[PDB]
């Protein structure tokens, strides 16, 4: 008997969680951005 | 602090002190390391030695002179002292040494020797002075790929690719008459060195304009020269402060002088009235600690340098630092603003007038070559005494509330965090 409703917050649950999803995806490679692309460099110490 | 200023070409300033003793001449370029490449840096500090060289030195000393030459970002000085009187033939030395000796100096024998003297000296420091090293790397990193990033000593692999040739080139694109103020301290009078001047002639390098190019930009970003074998940890760290000229020159001073500097090992600095110090103290999070408000002619840096032997605690050295500077936005009280606008003068006091001859050259000259003529202290006092609280926040509220920071430091840093969690710090939390 809930099918009716049940769909209808499906529709909304899923919208909220994929633009979640996808707002999450966007944020994380923010804060990981200076990281990622951290150059390394190597002179081998005088002895 | 009184100027006094005249031109017919070579433009002249001087600045009397009756209790003086001695007197300090010389010329000041407006070029410094900032006016290198990547390739030819290092080529002032070059000039500078050879200028400072054995042989130029002791036909100075024979005449009773003593030479002094200062290499920074945005000027470049060469100055002869002697005593009061003899300072018609400090003139001629100047006049000798950069209008006749532009082959005496650059012998093979010469230059060869100068060039391996600053070789060493550069490596020693790069090898040794960590702090300066640190603060070096944080012009570098700040200001990536733009002039003000490059070291006034020069890079050891660009120094020593440099040969005669190089130091010419620089000499004929920056030691120009139109780039240039002959300076007079100490207790000569003007109307009296200018006429030495007049005394003699010629305009061997005139006429030309320096060169131009891009300007200094500020980028949020960071250099770590992690080195385990050191006892400490030496870090410097800053947003985008104020250039020479900024509306907010003297605020942004206020503010670097309410957190200070500080020696964790002297009595009386454990004492001072700076709220972060109640902070670090408990776990003695650093051995010491100096904030400033660096400016230059494109850019300036606000920020503070710390060294700590308490490696397993920078993270909170950084952190109530950082957390200090935050209230500069929201919560600054009067009494530190007032408290601030005593030292600053103080400290602006023993900078501008201390008995030094040479500290004033370099002063006069620099400041000339900007805005013209050198600032009184009346005049500074009376912007330092304006600063309300409201202009301290104003300020903060754009170079330093959630702004982007440059960070450098070597040693034993495994416990400075990362930049991201450093940049977060530069703000905070509210409803
Ligand atoms: C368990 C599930 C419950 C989840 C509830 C969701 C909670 C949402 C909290 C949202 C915002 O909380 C808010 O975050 C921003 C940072 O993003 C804070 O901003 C703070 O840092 C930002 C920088 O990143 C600064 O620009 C800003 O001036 C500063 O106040 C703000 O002061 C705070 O109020």
């Amino acid at each position: 008997p809930e099918h009716d409703e049940r769909k209808r917050l499906g529709l909304k649950t899923v919208i909220i969680l994929s633009s979640l999803y996808l707002l999450s995806i966007w944020v994380k490679k923010f804060k990981w951005a200076g990281i990622k692309t951290r150059k390394f460099v190597f002179n081998p110490p005088k002895p | 602090a009184e100027v006094t200023q005249l031109s017919n070409g070579i433009v002249v300033a001087t600045e009397h002190n009756p209790s003086a003793h001695t007197a300090s001449v010389g010329v000041v370029f407006g070029s410094g390391a900032a006016n290198e490449n990547p390739y030819n840096n290092g080529v002032s500090n070059l000039w500078k030695n050879i200028f400072l060289s054995k042989e130029n030195s002791a036909v100075a000393a024979k005449e009773g002179l003593a030479l002094s030459s200062n290499i920074s970002r945005d000027f470049q000085s060469y100055i002869v002292s002697s005593l009061p009187g003899s300072t018609d033939k400090s003139l001629d030395f100047l006049n000798q040494s950069f209008i006749q000796q532009k082959a005496n100096l650059l012998s093979s024998s010469n230059f060869e020797a100068t060039k391996k003297s600053v070789l060493k000296q550069v490596q020693d420091f790069e090898d040794n002075d960590h702090p300066n090293r640190v603060l070096e790397h944080l012009h570098s990193t700040a200001f990536q790929n733009t002039p003000l990033s490059l070291p006034t000593r020069g890079t050891l692999e660009s120094l020593e690719n440099l040969v005669v040739a190089d130091l010419e080139s620089f000499a004929n694109n920056h030691f120009l008459n139109s780039n240039a103020v002959v300076v007079g301290t100490g207790n000569i009078k003007h109307e009296d060195l200018v006429n030495s001047i007049e005394s003699k002639n010629l305009s061997l390098q005139t006429g030309t304009k320096p060169v131009l190019k891009k300007k200094a930009a500020f980028l949020g970003s960071e250099v770590r020269l992690r080195d385990d074998t050191l006892p400490k940890a030496w870090i410097s760290l800053a947003v985008e402060g104020e250039p020479v000229n900024s509306p907010n020159y003297f605020v942004a001073k206020l503010a670097a002088q309410i957190f200070g500097s500080y020696n964790a090992f002297e009595p009386a600095s454990r004492l001072q009235g700076i709220k972060l110090l109640d902070n670090i103290q408990e776990y003695q999070l650093c051995d010491n600690f100096n904030h400033f408000s660096l400016s230059y002619k494109d850019s300036g840096l606000w920020g503070f340098s710390t060294a700590t032997r308490n490696v397993t605690m920078i993270d909170d050295l950084i952190h109530f630092t950082l957390k200090q500077w935050n209230r500069l936005t929201i919560s600054v009280t009067d009494t530190e603003v007032e408290r601030a606008k005593s030292l600053l003068k103080l400290q602006l006091g023993q900078l501008y007038e201390s008995g030094n001859p040479v500290n004033d050259a370099n002063l006069l000259g620099a400041e000339v070559l900007i805005k013209g003529s050198k600032l009184s202290l009346g005049e500074a006092f009376k912007k330092i005494d304006a600063i309300t609280v409201k202009d301290v926040k104003a300020w903060a509220g754009k170079r330093l509330w959630d702004q982007d920071i440059a960070i450098a430091g070597t040693g034993q840093i495994e416990g400075l965090l990362d930049y991201m969690r450093i940049r977060s710090d530069m703000s905070m939390m509210r409803w």
